[PDB]
């Protein structure tokens, strides 16, 4: 992804605050509530039959932690996200046949709940780096379709 | 398609938005612009400059139509006829836009509503944008 | 949001369906398995063999429910909520799913009504099937 | 893009009957009669008002036809789609900025009227072959995007 050096600085400084062991949880949470045909790919997760029961599921919370972990991965090498997501871009595209369209969905989810978490501090010009970051990391797990 | 619940929830959280409704408009505007730059050759003859009194304008106008739009979640294609008309058939807008205005609303929503944004307001206020998109995309005169 | 000329292109030209509903709602299913082998998941006990005698039943499901939706246009989420029921709350299909399975049908009615499948008539059938799709995706009840 | 050999011979048997004058300016036309927003690419066209204002446009007959030729490149280079579209995707994303999900459009476009013109001939088979080619082609479109 692009990413201006003050960009990178922005994005770097807000992720350095973020919960390791809340926010993918929440973020695969909402996708589960506001997007619900992606509890297909959940089934194994237990209870996901209300918004409670999906932002509670300890299996979501867990689970969650290794998606937040990837995106943490992918801000450690901006330049080049298609190569350290690769082993997930398999996993996803060629055994899981999830579409492409709900990595993205993930994506923006990630920036509503981190909008969420830090209100006016999700300034336009931090949602914009992060929307290139999320767009970088969509397009690197959806590259075993292209 | 809203269910009872979803239109609880819209007439709720919109009106826990209330008067800020014009502000939130705006701003999500220019999360737009700033986010997806590509939206702004639909506005080649604004002033799309950070608080720009166009902007601030343009937003009100954009609120006022998603609160008529509440007022009348029911039968949404009737109040928004006018608006469907401009964007459809007038200016053509790539559906596509429609996903990245509403996603801006919904982050500038996350960002201003730390105790009211919850996962089902969040859910209701998705799908209430995605069906005001299609009827502001949809040419059916 | 269907205009009246795309409900009278839609009537006019999936009438002249009729008896070949089966037909055409198995060959439309068979090209979406073909063409796109991941819907075959949403399908593991069924035979996907080519003339499949289980295919050609269902695809008759299939096409009759569009005959349905095509007379109640005007009444899709009350005449449909029970295949939304299906699709939305019991199957989880994905959308995407729905815009495969509607391009099939497009190109199952290009191939058999060339002259009934015109621009006009193409364009009112993707926006028709697209607000089936709509319907069978949301969960409003 | 992946053709077995009997999918690359009936896909090249099909496109050897293909009207080079016409079919394109036919998919074209179709795109932004179903698809009315694409007509904000194409202004400089002149009278799209009615799908019959738009099927009849000389412009748009004359530019399907290089859209045609496009893609007999492709089905000539299917082992190198990227190379053979990496100048029209520097057009189409650096310049026009089109959403990729209209690359797909209009390759679905092509599809139905390939489906229109060959009837019973378009079977299932030929059309699955066809399918990859077109998201071959849409992908290599959008390959600046990648
Ligand atoms: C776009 C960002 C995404 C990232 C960064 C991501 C990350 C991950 C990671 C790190 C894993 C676990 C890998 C391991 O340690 O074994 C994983 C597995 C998985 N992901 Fe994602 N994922 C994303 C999106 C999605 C989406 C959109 C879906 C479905 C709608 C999805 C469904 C799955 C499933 C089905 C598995 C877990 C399999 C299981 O344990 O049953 N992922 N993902
Ligand atoms: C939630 C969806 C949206 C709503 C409710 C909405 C509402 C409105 C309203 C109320 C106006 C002012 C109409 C008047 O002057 O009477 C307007 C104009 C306009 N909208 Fe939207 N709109 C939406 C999305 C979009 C999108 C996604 C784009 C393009 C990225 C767009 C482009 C425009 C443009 C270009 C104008 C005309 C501005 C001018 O030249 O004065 N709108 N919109
Ligand atoms: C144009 C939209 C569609 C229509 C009108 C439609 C209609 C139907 C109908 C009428 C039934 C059969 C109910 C009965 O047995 O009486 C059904 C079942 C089913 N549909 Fe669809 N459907 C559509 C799209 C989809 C899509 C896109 C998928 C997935 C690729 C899908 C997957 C299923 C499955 C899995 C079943 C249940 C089959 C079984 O196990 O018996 N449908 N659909
Ligand atoms: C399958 C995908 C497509 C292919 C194979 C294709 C091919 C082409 C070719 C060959 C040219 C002219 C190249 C030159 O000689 O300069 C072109 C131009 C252009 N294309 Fe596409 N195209 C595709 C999709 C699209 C779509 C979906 C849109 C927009 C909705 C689009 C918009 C344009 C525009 C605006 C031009 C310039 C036309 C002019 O003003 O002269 N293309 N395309």
């Amino acid at each position: 992804v692009h990413l201006t050096p003050e960009e990178k600085s922005a994005v770097t400084a807000l992720w350095g605050k973020v919960n390791v062991d809340e926010v993918g949880g929440e973020a695969l949470g909402r996708l589960l509530v506001v997007y619900p045909w992606t509890q297909r790919f959940f089934e194994s997760f237990g209870d996901l039959s209300t918004p409670d029961a999906v932002m509670g599921n300890p299996k979501v919370k867990a689970h969650g932690k290794k998606v937040l972990g990837a995106f943490s991965d992918g801000l450690a090498h901006l330049d080049n996200l298609k190569g350290t997501f690769a082993t997930l871009s398999e996993l996803h595209c060629d055994k899981l046949h999830v579409d492409p369209e709900n990595f993205r969905l993930l994506g923006n989810v990630l920036v509503c709940v981190l909008a969420h978490h830090f209100g006016k501090e999700f300034t336009p010009p931090v949602q914009a780096a992060y929307q290139k970051v999320v767009a970088g990391v969509a397009n690197a797990l959806a590259h075993k379709y292209h | 398609v809203l269910s009872p619940a979803d239109k609880t929830n819209v007439k709720a959280a919109w009106g826990k938005v209330g008067a800020h409704a014009g502000e939130y408009g705006a701003e999500a505007l220019e999360r737009m612009f700033l986010s997806f730059p590509t939206t702004k050759t639909y506005f080649p003859h604004f002033d799309l400059s950070h608080g720009s009194a166009q902007v601030k304008g343009h937003g009100k106008k954009v609120a006022d139509a998603l609160t008529n739009a509440v007022a009348h979640v029911d039968d949404m294609p009737n109040a928004l006829s006018a608006l469907s008309d401009l964007h459809a058939h007038k200016l053509r807008v790539d559906p596509v836009n429609f996903k990245l205005l509403s996603h801006c609303l919904l982050v500038t929503l996350a960002a201003h509503l730390p105790a009211e944004f919850t996962p089902a307001v969040h859910a209701s206020l998705d799908k209430f944008l995605a069906s005001v998109s299609t009827v502001l995309t949809s040419k059916y005169r």
